């Protein structure tokens, strides 16, 4: 399915089936939440994050 | 009120953080009871009284 819907679409449509223990880690990753923690606005946030 | 004891009014968005918005009646001006005449109020037709 997602050999079929990558190689063939202007959007992206990927297809995988589901966890076992449906909300959990990836096991071999992580999940880093970048932080504003001065007083700066949207801009230099996403700046750093890039 | 407003002038002596204030008035939240209103927020807005200092460095990226909401805060309160107040109008108060200056330093001077509220200090001794000769500051109660200071203060006007503008009636239906237009002209202030004290």
């Amino acid at each position: 399915a997602t050999r079929a819907f990558s190689q063939i679409k202007d959007a992206m449509v990927f297809a995988f089936n589901l966890p076992a223990i449906v909300e959990l880690g990836t096991a071999t990753g992580f999940d880093f939440e970048l932080i504003d923690q001065a007083g700066l606005g949207h801009e230099k946030l996403t700046q750093a994050r890039n | 009120g407003a002038a002596w004891g204030g008035s939240y009014v209103n927020d807005f968005i200092d460095r990226g953080r909401v805060k309160k918005v107040y109008v108060m009646s200056e330093a001077k001006y509220r200090m001794l009871p000769d500051d109660i005449g200071d203060w006007y109020v503008r009636a239906a037709d237009g002209q202030m009284v004290p």
